[PDB]
DNA sequence: ATCAATATCCACCTGCAGATTCTACCAAAAGTGTATTTGGAAACTGCTCCATCAAAAGGCATGTTCAGCTGAATTCAGCTGAACATGCCTTTTGATGGAGCAGTTTCCAAATACACTTTTGGTAGAATCTGCAGGTGGATATTGAT
DNA sequence: ATCAATATCCACCTGCAGATTCTACCAAAAGTGTATTTGGAAACTGCTCCATCAAAAGGCATGTTCAGCTGAATTCAGCTGAACATGCCTTTTGATGGAGCAGTTTCCAAATACACTTTTGGTAGAATCTGCAGGTGGATATTGAT
């Protein structure tokens, strides 16, 4: 028991900087980061669906939540990455 | 319809003076008026931007008072009186 | 005389008057145009419920008034009585609106 | 054959889905939502690790520490805005002295 | 057939509140005491602001409470002011308040 | 097309505290926003509280602690009393 | 105890804040501010402690307290 | 040899804005913490990381606050921060 | 600006220890395969509400004068707050134990979620009522000039 | 210390736009009869958490000196407030077309519910390593002084 995002953060770390490592304290920081952004996106998506009297959160709510939450350029790319993963997911 | 331009200047010197009065201001420097317009515009873009985002998400063409109320809540400017 | 109130007297008279009332201080139609312009040079073909426009005016006037109170405190603090762009900037920076 | 690999992500789509279902956000959760949300979380993570990595490199370090994550966040206009009400423990602050306080 | 409100000695709707709790996605299960306790707190708070607003209306010689009265009651009450510190009341205006340094010397 | 409100209940409480006083629709609009707002804050906090304690159900105990977290001093003390009193009275059949 | 938060340590904080010159009355003003800050956060943290029926204040209790006060902290369990 | 007033002050700002170590002594801080906690619930225990989160939060808060105080002092044509500067910053911040 | 004399910084190396990273394994999620449920999209269409226009009316925004008095400069010295050498004690920190206690287990009785079936409490308008917005006038200051 | 010039009150008045009630349904509580959990309540651990001890060491509390920063006191150029003449364009009222919310149905592609089969991620030891913390030695940055 007691799951965390460490493994995944690390894999991503090796993709962008194979040569670089990360300390425990820094890893704790990244974990807080992921949990925080996760709660903000889900929280907003939660409100969006309720405002529109829908009972299910689809990628569409996640997308608008992202546009509302991330500033300009971060939103564009996040949105790009997002629709890209749903496409590659559906196909095969 | 008809091109909308320079409407920010619709926020007049006397209307800004009044707002400053309600805010307790006695004396106003000549450059305050353009600063205030700049600040209002930023305030309005951010709220209108979110309000319209809630509108498009509902697939509507009409921005509702609720769209604005939710945008205000997000921006940390909760508004009472239009929750219908 | 011709009679003439000293500079500052009328300003104080105006503060008392506007802190006494609650009506919107910016003209209606002009403000609605501003909303429509910003909204449009943002997303075309938008319509607005009249109350939606009023929600924005009420909100933007409470914001400016609150901002001016903070601005006034920044001027008084600099040992002035006249608000300047410099005061609004200091207030916005401390309010974390711009930093 | 995991949903992550299918979506081509390093982040766990399955867990994000479970976290969404059990987080009391809505009665139901679409299949794409966890994928989409997982992609967004991975991207921002890569973004920060990218910049913090450089912060380490510019410090003659190979190991990313809190200080680096802080230098990456604060020196980036957007990440800074997004994390404006957040404090990175052990991150310190950006060196910065108001002009008026300088000598001569 | 007793309403849960009367069983609870309340004016506010216990049934409505309970329904709102279950449909708001707050938790998977909602205890029977939750809506009763929440309806009571909500009722107490609206009784607190109406008491003060009614008095503001009286001080202004009106018999009908309007938004300004609500504002005067809230901003003049330390705890309510704290609780609604980030809230804005449409048509409420502000408190009469002029910094001393600005008065005729 | 029917929309619920708290007007009926806000109006009853008003007569209780000020029998002689009325309330304009705009003032009632403000009161409705207020009730809805505090409701969400209490529910919101109760929701979190339960989640942090791996509990799947929100009970008067969650509402109570949410109330103490949200309201300042006296307001909290009194809301808690009314809340408890209403619950005990409710369970007393 | 609050007097335990010493002048020199308050000077250090100020320095990291970029402050060059400090008035003699700042030290006591700072302590009053630190105390109000700690009372607010701890009170909330301890409320999460009592709620979980524990005798031990946990980092998570603190982290949640800080989040409520609009002071989100990263690195201690969220 | 004696450095002129302000010179060592500037030097410290550079040193401290460069580091990340907690600036308040630990024991004293832990002591202040337990005392205040004692007023809300008696005989409490504290995870060591609970105490560290509080110190981290407190110091970042005080540092941020000194930044706004400094801006308020500079605004009044000063270089010395005073209680009126801290007071103004907290007022604008909405903490008062 | 240099001359010279303090202290400050800053490289380049360098040796270990505290953490990292690397391994070797088991439950609890995650992925499947079926079998049902269903939310909410597509297809109308009833009908609020919004965008527009017409038009008259006077509340207010514009500009211009004029000069009161406020903000910006200067000057100056009293005294607060920086830099320091001193002397000392409260903070560090490192085990060492003992123990108060978060975390788990194992029940299960009390409390909830469910599926219907009646029963009203509320909401949506018509039918009645009425504070009070807007006007008018002297009583009362408040100001600002002699 | 007076007064004109004006602005500010306060009370008295009265029809009407904006509440209050009065009436009717009906979406949604309330009452019942089962089928699940939920989350305490005892009993026990392995932890992290206080408690001491106990030295040593910075790191803090002091008392001196004096540099130079904060304010107080003076000036004054010219910005910004108060007033006035003009007449523009926001306000008010009403009338319409019809854009596009919203309400209803109709019902599949998609989500939920299990019952199982596999697999991945969190643990608790094992095999290196990135940097800290010192150590010189060499230019720097300050600050006093020709």
């Amino acid at each position: 028991r007691k799951e965390s995002y460490s493994i995944y953060v690390y894999k991503v770390l090796k993709q962008v900087h194979p040569d670089t490592g990360i300390s425990s304290k820094a890893m704790g920081i990244m974990n807080s980061f992921v949990n925080d952004i996760f709660e903000r996106i889900a929280g907003e998506a939660s409100r969006l669906a309720h405002y529109n009297k829908r009972s299910t959160i689809t990628s569409r709510e996640i997308q608008t939540a992202v546009r509302l939450l991330l500033p300009g350029e971060l939103a564009k790319h996040a949105v790009s990455e997002g629709t890209k993963a749903v496409t590659k997911y559906t196909s095969a | 319809r008809k091109v909308l331009r320079d409407n920010i200047q619709g926020i007049t010197k006397p209307a800004i003076r009044r707002l400053a009065r309600r805010g307790g201001v006695k004396r106003i420097s000549g450059l305050i008026y353009e600063e205030t317009r700049g600040v209002l515009k930023v305030f309005l873009e951010n709220v209108i931007r979110d309000a319209v985002t809630y509108t498009e998400h509902a697939k509507r063409k009409t921005v509702t008072a609720m769209d604005v109320v939710y945008a205000l809540k997000r921006q940390g400017r909760t508004l009472y009186g239009f929750g219908g | 005389k011709p009679h003439r109130y000293r500079p500052g007297t009328v300003a104080l008279r105006e503060i008392r008057r506007y802190q006494k009332s609650t009506e919107l201080l910016i003209r209606k139609l002009p403000f609605q145009r501003l909303v429509r312009e910003i909204a449009q040079d943002f997303k075309t073909d938008l319509r607005f419920q009249s109350s939606a426009v009023m929600a924005l005016q009420e909100a933007s006037e409470a914001y400016l008034v609150g901002l001016f109170e903070d601005t006034n405190l920044c001027a008084i603090h600099a040992k002035r009585v006249t608000i300047m762009p410099k005061d609004i900037q200091l207030a916005r920076r401390i309010r974390g609106e711009r930093a | 054959k995991t949903r992550s690999s299918r979506a081509g992500l390093q982040f766990p789509v399955g867990r994000v889905h479970r976290l969404l279902r059990k987080g009391n956000y809505s009665e139901r959760v679409g299949a794409g939502a966890p994928v989409y949300l997982a992609a967004v979380l991975e991207y921002l993570t890569a973004e920060i690790l990218e910049l913090a990595g450089n912060a380490a490199r510019d410090n003659k370090k190979t190991r990313i520490i809190p200080r680096h994550l802080q230098l990456a966040i604060r020196n980036d206009e957007e990440l800074n805005k997004l994390l404006g009400r957040v404090t990175i423990a052990q991150g310190g602050v950006l060196p910065n002295i108001q002009a008026v306080l300088l000598p001569k």
